[PDB]
């Protein structure tokens, strides 16, 4: 169908801007002291989770619209929501303003993970 | 006679006053019939078949509402109630509201401050129209307050 | 002989215990003693039981069971005995004090009379002979009080209307359920009985003071033992009746009130101003006079003091003596907090309280006043604040005082309030008087809205306790309508109490409206006390409330409080909005509530400990991780807060009693010099905190609590005593206990941090995974109290989602206004009534299941401070202190703030309960707990020993469990679930062992033979628990898998996986091949539904099935439709007798009410002394319930499917509850097994992980390409042996068969038409019909052989194809296929398009000529137009071939057709036509507007009686337009798959039924007389003669939609799209 290859082209591009690598913080015992550790700790571990989970979503829209995989009741909800340009509500996990799209928060999700790589490595290579 | 229409016994007592009503010449005015989509293409059909005194007059009373039945919006006359396009409208409407002898009691200055009442409620419900800007949020500012 | 005393004792106790008798009014002699009888009969039956235990039972058995009948035949009397005789002395009462009743009620009086003289008459008998075993044996004593308990409660259901009547006589009645009001008025007479009902009907009243005759009312007191003392007491004996001298009560409290307290006033104004206050006498001022007169008195003389030093400052540059207010202020305010550094009673501790609060708003109030430089009275900074002006010389006692706020005046109500705990009188609630004060004086109601926890309820009720007013809570939801509304109103406004209505936007938008009407024409009426014409020596005030004049009280106010922001509730119209006044309570001052109540606790760094506390709780909910479970709130502050003056208490009560036995030094005043006033306050902070806590949440907030509180440790108590009974609890329940770090010591921590909620939270919450240990946390520590306390644990576990909300809190009747209980209330107002002494044990209410806001949210004002049950119909259920409410779930992602902030919280993880646990525990139960009801007992601790080395952990079960998550799975895996199956396997190789023990009595096996057994089962049952719900490419991998990690020895084959191979009794590997033979059928059950070809999957599929349901584990086959699930099930059944199944269809709108009916029909409820008990009707057989689509079954908007949860509690609970009665039932020999597609396919759900743990799964799917040439090259050997010219053909015969089956498998899926599935079952019908073509010829040539062949798959695939495209494709292929696998034959007489088969030009079933069949049809056709329908009809093409489906469709047993087509296309016509054809009744339902379910059900029986018991072929032709309601198809989805209703036949007609089918199994010749196997046989004859025709437009989304509705529609019914004409 022209759906079908529409968005698996859409898909597809949306896991290239997407970055794909997001590493926690390692726990110190005097990391945990540290409020500016704290609250950077929580920003990833819920930054990590939202980021597998949108790149896992789009990669099986990928292959179910190259006929790999066979369309779940999930996979139907999620393909149905990109169809109509609608955010997935499971994607939906901060705070947006209302009536934003699914294209404007691809390019907003990508943006925050960039600047919670940066915040990683600062803590990864130099420490907390 | 006024009825609010949500209660099973609401459309009783609605059915019995707009009867009685028919032939007396009695005014009736119904609240939120947009609660009742589907009582209200019934009382359509009945005001359709039915030839009142001339002096009774039916008055429905509901929100802009899609669930409004088309046949009913036919039968009947629209009057559309929404917040005064502006400054100068909302005040008229205000000054028309409040009757003068309200206005123009024993205290002269009285006048004055109803006016600056009516700047000030006109000032602050056309801020709404800026959704944002004028507040943060679209308060429900209005004739209560 | 020790068992011999016991006896002796027994028979001495009963051979002279009489019933204690008391006169009661010289009518007859009653019986006392209730709580000495039942301990006694209660002991005796435990010893009785206890006993039985003893190995020396044998001798005394019989005269022991003599006892236990005896025993138990005394509690079933004497259990009824009491309800009869408590309901008989009020309705005595009633029916005696009050002769108006006797007319008004004549039917009732008499019936009345007629009882009331067979209960006196058994009580003169009961006099004459007193004992005990002399009553036990009066003849028909047990149902002579059945009886009367049935016939007492119509006569009680029959005074509603009386009730009604005497509600207006005393208007605080309307706040008094109906049997309570029953009782106050019954026992009006009986005063001592009337002491609980005081606090439904009063704000502060608990009780009254009566003086040793019980006949002057000398006062009141409250439920803190305060008492107020009448200035005048109330005679009972002049005032006889119950409402005159209950309301010369009610006056005399306010008028003792307004007395007491000018008193009070007189002797305050020595304290104000004053330079120095003496202690001991400011305390005995406070210990004079109560709680609310004394701040009431501290208000007053402080205003008067305001006001004296503001009239001074008249001149403006006057100097100001608004410093010495200021400074009486800082002087009392001084002593007060003095007085509660040291130790007080707790009555003048509160009342100190509360003065420090109001005096520390009157400090800042009169500061502020300084700061402005206010020195004129009439300056709105003065008179925006709260006023009290009294004036003494008013005449009138209840006018003296009045109370202003800016132009608002009130005057106070004088309601006794008791000791009501009081806000901190912050910003926020300054802004909130002042608002609702204004409405109150506009006459308009208050309506204070904002998020959950900003004190919205609290400030309304602190309002009208600081105005005297009666304040009424009600928890508003959707069951609050209109009449409800107006006479909860009705009794407001002739009290003259407030109406609080809290979640008032939960009521549906329809009932707001309606109330608008009833809140309007109060406020109309409230305006005519205000009108000063208006002269109170008139009529007075009244308003139109529900048709009736109601008179209004001046003080009565309606207040509304909802949260706007909550998604789901009601929008309010705007005519009811503008009735009230709103106010934002947004921001609750957190800092200056903390501060108050620190320093009104005695805390001396209260400043301190506020400045940081409150800070702390706003960076928990900021550098803590995110939960759903976490509050850091108002609430949560609060609790700490209040925890934090309880922690202090009982230290300063603990350093004193060291003290005690160190020295004499008690110097109370240095003692709280030295207190660590933060360590108290981190105390209760972990307390309350910590348990909520997530693992990696727990190092981060003792990280801020060091950040915040630093050199401060927290160190929780060493509680020996409780850890001690828990470590025994454990034992007996072979549970495994540690401390700290060892296994288990996670989860006694848990158990310990419950404990310690329960003794700070009459609501908690129990949080975490399924399989986490909540539940045995909760039990184990019940039983431990009770050990450990001596107090009896009881707790009730409900499953709220299981049964509908009108079942779990009750319902109001529509017409007769009559209030039913719920599950929930039942139980409470059962516990509150206390008849059986229920307020003296521990009870606990676990509402185990899913929470959701729609019945939670009832629970607002029982989980807050209110705790009380509000109910519609006005009741309001106080809950007592020893009740807790408790959750038990696995996640709260539906569950609102409201909701989690009002419940402590503690969280288990799945790390609590440790896999070494679980594994323990069920090594402890295989040595202790013998399976065959010790030589079983030995088998299975030898085989303990054997698994033991396995189970530990890092072992193979374990290493396998942690691969097994990493698999794919049909259903999500859960841990319990695996190990649940795995145990239950490993059960059933114990009982293998055993019953090889029965077939070899001379050799039992040896040690070496059964460790050489149990390894490799062990192995075996790992494998199916672990991946029997996988594909067979994971089933593999788990294999070599543990090849690498095992040290089992395993099958040798190079490339044959291991779950190919059983384990033989012997102990060694055998091949699953070995018992596959292949198999030769007999010609005449080729492809039967009974039949089964053996292949590898159904031996092993059949050999796990039995395993489970041999133990009666519930189970679940998953598969794709079609893949064989019904015919494993069914073949494992045939090898397990003693079981008989019972097919349940599942649909989308299946409710639990179709399991009920079922067990209507199969199962009787019987009374046992442990309980209902609901059994099988057959004896001896295990009655297994089959649901075929379990997971289709609607999933509200909350993620819960109420038949799932009904399912989860039958099994993990052993029962349910019957809603008729409120009781709970236990299953007895009921086992479930569930059928269901996987939860990917369209329609189907996820099953939840609750029930999962429950039911192992296995993954059935479709057979191989080998296995679907195993399985149909058998049948069709067997069906080309009737031509035997024809053998040879057999193998390219089912070649063809599967390749084309296969293509068109692949060429159409679901996702084209959601119709598009192809199955074994179409293979199936493939060699059915062929052979059903083949049986009557004696010989066919091979082209004769292809067309038939080519026919049925034109009939099978093409007919319900609904594009051209995909029919050409269809045809084409049968082409291609064919003559691939036969060639050589004459390809235009084998399959010459226009291929046609009937049976109507001859005997057979041959293939027919078009044109001949064309001649024939419409030679019928002329017939049909003169004795059926004449509608003339036009004869194409597709006519013809439709005709023939049709036809073929009404020969066969269960013929449903699904014709899918445009109206107007003859698809009824051409039904009928062929209905007429074959000898088949039409009937048609014939619908109307008014045509209702129950029309449709009356139809559906009268169908159902032709076809069952007459012997009636009809075909019941039915359109998607007769289904006016989703019931009919319910109804149509269970007759369609089973051709029988559970439910249809019931009551008279049910009997009716059993009279026709004995009548028409007669005429067949059957020996038929049991009405089990009348309806088995009246079953069958609906599934060979009812058919049922389907007819509907084509919709896509329609189509689509109606699958779920309707599964059998799809799967039972043969569908063919007709469609549009071409
Ligand atoms: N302390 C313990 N020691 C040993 N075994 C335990 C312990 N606690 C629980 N178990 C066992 O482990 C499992 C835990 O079941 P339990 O009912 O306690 O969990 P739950 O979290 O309440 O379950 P659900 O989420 O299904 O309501 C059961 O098989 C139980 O017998
Ligand atoms: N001014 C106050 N002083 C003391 N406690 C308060 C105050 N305001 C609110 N609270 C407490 O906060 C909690 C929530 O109050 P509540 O009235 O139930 O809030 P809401 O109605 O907004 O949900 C209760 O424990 C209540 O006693
Ligand atoms: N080994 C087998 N022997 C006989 N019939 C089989 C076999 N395997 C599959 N079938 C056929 O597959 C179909 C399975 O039907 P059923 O058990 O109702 O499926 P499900 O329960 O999966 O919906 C039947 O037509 C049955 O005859
Ligand atoms: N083959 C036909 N030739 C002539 N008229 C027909 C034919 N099929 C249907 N009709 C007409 O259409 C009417 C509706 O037929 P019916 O069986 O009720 O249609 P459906 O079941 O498709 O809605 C018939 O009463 C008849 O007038
Ligand atoms: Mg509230
Ligand atoms: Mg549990």
């Amino acid at each position: 169908p022209a759906w079908m290859r529409t968005l698996h082209t859409t898909a597809s591009n949306w896991l290239h801007l997407i970055p794909q690598t997001l590493s926690h913080l390692k726990r110190t015992v005097e990391n945990i002291k540290d409020p500016l550790f704290r609250f950077f700790e929580r920003e990833v571990k819920m930054g990590a989770k939202l980021l597998q989970d949108v790149r896992q979503d789009l990669a099986d829209v990928v292959q179910v619209c190259e006929g790999k995989k066979k369309q779940t009741n999930y996979l139907r909800t999620l393909i149905n929501e990109l169809v109509k340009g609608i955010l997935p509500r499971s994607w939906s996990h901060y705070t947006v303003p209302a009536g934003m799209t699914v294209i404007q928060w691809v390019s907003d999700f990508s943006e925050r993970i960039k600047q919670l790589q940066n915040i990683s490595l600062a803590a990864a290579s130099g420490g907390a | 006679t006024s009825i609010a229409i949500g209660s099973a016994e609401g459309f009783n007592q609605a059915d019995k006053a707009i009867n009685t009503a028919v032939k007396s010449g009695r005014w009736v005015m119904l609240k939120n019939v947009h609660l009742a989509p589907g009582w209200l293409m019934q009382l359509e059909k009945k005001l359709h078949s039915l030839q009142p005194h001339a002096c009774f007059r039916l008055f429905l009373t509901m929100e802009i509402n899609p669930k409004v039945p088309v046949n009913l919006l036919r039968a009947g006359r629209i009057f559309v109630f929404e917040p005064p396009p502006g400054v100068k409208a909302n005040m008229l409407r205000t000054f028309s509201s409040i009757p003068v002898s309200r206005i123009c009691k024993s205290p002269n200055e009285r006048a004055r401050l109803y006016f600056l009442l009516a700047w000030f409620h006109a000032i602050i419900q056309e801020r709404l129209r800026y959704a944002p800007l004028g507040w943060s949020k679209k308060y429900e500012f209005g004739e209560s307050d | 002989m020790a068992l011999e005393e016991f006896l002796k004792q027994i028979r001495e106790v009963w051979n002279t215990y009489e019933l204690d008798l008391v006169n009661y009014q010289n009518k007859c002699r009653l019986i006392r003693g209730w709580d000495d009888l039942f301990n006694k009969v209660k002991e005796h039956i435990n010893s009785v039981s206890a006993m039985k235990l003893s190995p020396y039972y044998k001798v005394f058995e019989e005269d022991a069971l003599s006892w236990e009948d005896k025993l138990n035949r005394i509690m079933a009397l004497f259990d009824v005995w009491i309800d009869v005789q408590r309901r008989w002395v009020y309705l005595e009462g009633i029916f005696t004090g009050s002769a108006d009743i006797k007319h008004l009620l004549p039917v009732e009086t008499q019936r009345f009379q007629s009882i009331s003289t067979e209960f006196l008459a058994l009580m003169k008998k009961v006099s004459k002979s007193p004992l005990v075993m002399d009553v036990l044996n009066i003849q028909g004593v047990q149902r002579s009080l059945e009886r009367l308990a049935d016939l007492l409660g119509k006569i009680q259901k029959a005074l509603g209307e009386y009730l009604e009547r005497e509600r207006s006589s005393f208007p605080r009645f309307y706040f008094v359920g109906d049997e309570d009001l029953l009782e106050i008025i019954g026992n009006s007479k009986n005063v001592a009985k009337l002491q609980k009902h005081f606090k439904k009907m009063f704000a502060g009243v608990s009780s009254i003071i009566l003086n040793e005759d019980n006949s002057v009312v000398l006062g009141i007191s409250s439920r803190e033992g305060e008492e107020v003392m009448f200035k005048t007491p109330v005679s009972i004996t002049e005032h006889p009746k119950i409402n005159e001298w209950l309301t010369l009560v009610e006056k005399e409290m306010r008028v003792t009130l307004a007395k007491l307290l000018a008193e009070s006033v007189t002797e305050v104004e020595i304290f104000g101003k004053a330079t120095s206050i003496d202690p001991n006498t400011y305390i005995t001022w406070i210990d004079k006079y109560q709680a609310q007169l004394v701040v009431l008195s501290a208000q007053i003389a402080w205003s008067e003091n305001v006001e004296t030093a503001l009239s001074s400052m008249g001149g403006g540059g006057d100097a100001a003596p608004l410093h010495s207010v200021l400074s009486n202020v800082e002087v009392t305010l001084n002593v007060l907090a003095d007085s509660v550094l040291m130790e007080q009673p707790p009555l003048r501790r509160r009342k100190l309280e509360h003065l420090i609060t109001e005096l520390v708003h009157q400090r800042d109030v009169t500061r502020s006043l300084i700061k402005s430089k206010i020195d004129n009275a009439k300056s709105f900074e003065w008179l925006s604040q709260m006023r009290f002006y009294f004036d003494p010389k008013q005449t009138d006692v209840l006018q003296q005082l009045s109370i202003q706020m800016a132009n608002a005046k009130f005057n106070y109500g004088f309601e006794y309030l008791g000791v009501q705990d009081k806000l901190v009188q912050t910003p926020l609630t300054d802004r909130c008087y002042l608002t609702m004060t204004q409405a109150l004086e506009a006459r308009l109601g208050g309506s204070p809205f904002g998020p959950a926890g900003t004190g919205k309820t609290e400030s309304v009720k602190a309002l009208g306790h600081q105005l005297g007013r009666f304040v009424l809570v009600f928890n508003c939801d959707e069951t609050f309508d209109f009449q409800a509304m107006g006479r909860i109103f009705v009794g407001l406004c002739q009290v003259g109490a407030w109406g609080c209505f809290d979640e008032f936007n939960r009521l549906e938008e329809r009932m707001l409206s309606a109330v608008s009407q009833q809140v309007q024409c109060i406020q109309e009426a409230l305006r005519e006390h205000s009108n000063p014409n208006y002269d109170k020596t008139s009529a007075p005030i009244t308003c139109e409330l529900l048709n009736k004049q109601v008179k209004v009280s001046p003080d009565m106010a309606i207040f509304i409080t909802m949260n706007p922001g909550y998604a789901g509730r009601s929008n309010l119209p705007d005519n009811l909005k503008k009735l009230f006044r709103s106010l934002a309570m947004t921001k609750p001052d957190r800092q200056l509530i903390a501060q108050v109540m620190l320093y009104s606790q005695g805390f001396r760094t209260a400043e301190v400990l506020a400045n940081k506390i409150v800070p702390f709780f706003k960076l928990c909910d900021e550098q803590l991780s995110s939960q759903s479970h976490y509050d850091f709130g108002l609430r949560a502050l609060k609790s700490v807060l209040v925890s934090a003056g309880n922690v202090k208490r009982e230290r300063i009560q603990k350093i004193k009693r060291e003290k005690e036995e160190r020295g004499e030094a008690v110097d109370e005043g240095e003692i709280a010099e030295n207190l660590p006033e933060q360590e108290i306050l981190i105390q209760s902070v972990c307390e309350t905190m910590v348990p909520k806590l997530v693992a990696e949440d727990i190092p981060l907030l003792f990280s801020l609590l060091s950040d915040v509180f630093p050199g401060v440790q927290y160190h929780r108590g060493e509680m020996t005593a409780l850890r001690e009974e828990l470590k025994k609890v454990c034992q007996e329940m072979y549970l495994t206990y540690g401390d700290g770090e060892e296994v288990g010591g996670m989860w006694v921590e848990k158990v310990l941090q419950l404990y310690q909620i329960t003794q700070i939270n009459h609501g908690l919450m129990m949080v975490g995974p399924s399989g986490s240990g909540k539940s045995m946390a909760w039990r184990v520590l019940l039983k431990a109290l009770e050990r450990l306390e001596g107090v009896e644990g009881v707790a009730h576990i409900i499953d709220p989602k299981a049964i509908s909300k009108d079942h779990l809190y009750g319902t109001l009747d529509p017409n007769t206004r009559e209030w039913t209980d719920g599950l929930f209330t039942h139980v409470l107002r059962k516990i509150i009534d206390s008849v059986r002494g229920e307020l003296q044990k521990r009870q606990w209410i676990v509402f185990d299941g899913d929470v959701d806001p729609e019945w939670v949210e009832n629970l607002n004002s029982v989980l807050d401070d209110n705790k009380l049950l509000t109910l519609p119909n006005g009741e309001r259920l106080s809950l007592p202190p020893n009740v807790r409410i408790m959750f038990e779930v696995q996640d709260l992602k539906y569950a609102t703030l409201a909701t989690v902030s009002r419940c402590g919280m503690v969280w288990f993880s799945e790390d609590v309960l440790s896999t070494d646990m679980i594994f323990n525990n069920f090594l402890a139960r295989l040595r202790s707990i013998p399976l065959d009801e010790s030589p079983m007992l030995q088998i299975q601790r030898d085989a303990a020993t054997i698994m033991q080395p396995y189970f530990t952990s890092n072992g193979l079960v374990t290493k396998a469990l942690e691969h097994a998550f990493q698999l794919e799975h049909i259903m999500d895996l859960t841990r319990l679930r695996c190990l649940g199956s795995l145990f239950s396997m490993l059960h059933q190789a114990c009982r293998n062992v055993a019953q090889y023990n029965a077939n070899h009595p001379d050799f039992p096996m040896q040690i070496e033979q059964l460790e050489r057994y149990i390894q490799r089962y062990l192995v075996y049952a790992i494998l199916w628990s672990l991946s029997g719900d996988s594909r067979l490419k994971m089933r593999a991998e788990l294999g070599e898998y543990i090849r690498r990690i095992t040290t089992v020895p395993l099958p040798t084959a190079p490339n044959i996986p291991i779950i190919d191979y059983e384990v033989s009794i012997s102990g060694e590997w055998s091949p699953w091949q070995a018992k596959v033979p292949q198999i030769e059928v007999e010609t005449h059950k080729v492809a039967a539904p009974d039949v089964v070809v053996p292949t590898l999957d159904t031996v092993r599929h059949e050999a796990l099935l039995y395993t489970w349901l041999a133990e009666h584990k519930p189970l679940v086959l998953c598969g794709p439709p079609g893949s064989g699930k019904t015919m494993t099930l069914f073949s494992a059944l045939r090898a397990l007798p003693d079981m008989e199944v019972v097919g349940l269809n599942f649909s989308s709108a299946t409710t639990p009410e179709l399991l009920l009916k079922t067990f209507d029909h199969y199962c009787e409820y019987r009374r046992t002394p442990n309980g209902v008990v609901l059994a099988p009707v057959q004896l001896g057989k295990w009655l297994v319930l089959f649901c075929d689509e379990i997971n289709l079954p609607d999933m509200d908007k909350y993620g819960t499917q109420r038949v799932i949860s009904f399912i989860r509690q039958m099994v993990e609970h052993g029962g349910f509850y019957r809603t008729s009665d409120q009781t709970w039932v236990k299953l007895e020999r009921i086992q479930f097994v569930g059928a269901c597609n996987p939860p990917t396919d369209p329609g189907r759900k996820p099953l939840s992980h609750r029930f999962l743990r429950h039911v192992p799964v296995v993954y059935v799917d479709y057979p191989g390409p080998a296995s679907l040439t195993q399985i149909y090259g058998t049948f069709n050997r067997a069906m080309l042996r009737l031509i035997p010219s024809l053998r040879t053909y057999a193998e390219p015969l089912t070649a063809a068969m599967v390749e084309f089956y296969t293509m068109s498998q692949e060429r159409f899926t679901q996702d084209t038409q959601p119709h598009y599935i192809y199955s074994p079952r179409e293979m199936t019908r493939w060699v059915r019909g062929i052979f059903e073509a083949l049986r009557p010829l004696e010989t066919l040539p091979v082209e004769g052989l292809i067309r038939i062949w080519a026919h049925e798959a034109l009939r099978l695939f093409q007919d319900r194809l609904v594009e051209d495209e995909e029919r050409r494709w269809t045809d084409e292929n049968i082409d291609t296929v064919a003559l691939k696998h036969f060639p050589n034959i004459d390809r235009e007489k084998a399959m010459s398009r226009p291929i046609l088969y009937s049976n109507w030009l001859s005997k057979d079933y041959i293939p027919v000529d078009q044109e001949e069949l064309r001649d024939y049809v419409k030679a019928r056709l002329k017939v049909f137009y003169e004795e059926e329908l004449d509608v003339p009809l036009v004869l194409f093409n597709e006519v013809l071939d439709h005709v023939l489906r049709i036809d073929r469709i009404f020969r066969q047993p269960q013929g449903h057709l699904l014709l899918i087509g445009v109206s107007g296309a003859g698809k009824t016509t051409l039904s009928r036509f062929v209905a007429w054809m074959n000898g088949l009744s039409v009937y048609q339902i014939k619908v109307h507007r008014k045509y209702t379910g129950e029309d449709f059900d009356e139809d559906l029986r009268t169908v159902l009686r032709r076809s069952g018991c007459k012997n009636e072929k009809i075909a019941f032709i039915m359109d998607e337009s007769n289904v006016l309601d989703s019931g009919f198809l319910e109804r149509m989805n269970t007759l369609l798959a089973n051709g029988e209703v559970p439910g249809l036949f019931e009551g008279d007609e049910y009997a009716t039924l059993m009279t026709q089918c004995k009548e028409g199994a007669q005429k067949e010749g059957l020996m038929l007389d049991s009405h089990e196997e009348l309806y088995k046989w009246f079953t069958s004859q609906v599934i060979r003669n009812l058919h049922v025709v389907f007819t509907m437009n084509p919709s896509s989304e329609g189509l689509k939609d109606r699958a779920a509705t309707s599964p059998a529609l799809f799967n039972r019914c043969v569908l063919n799209w007709f469609g549009d004409w071409s």
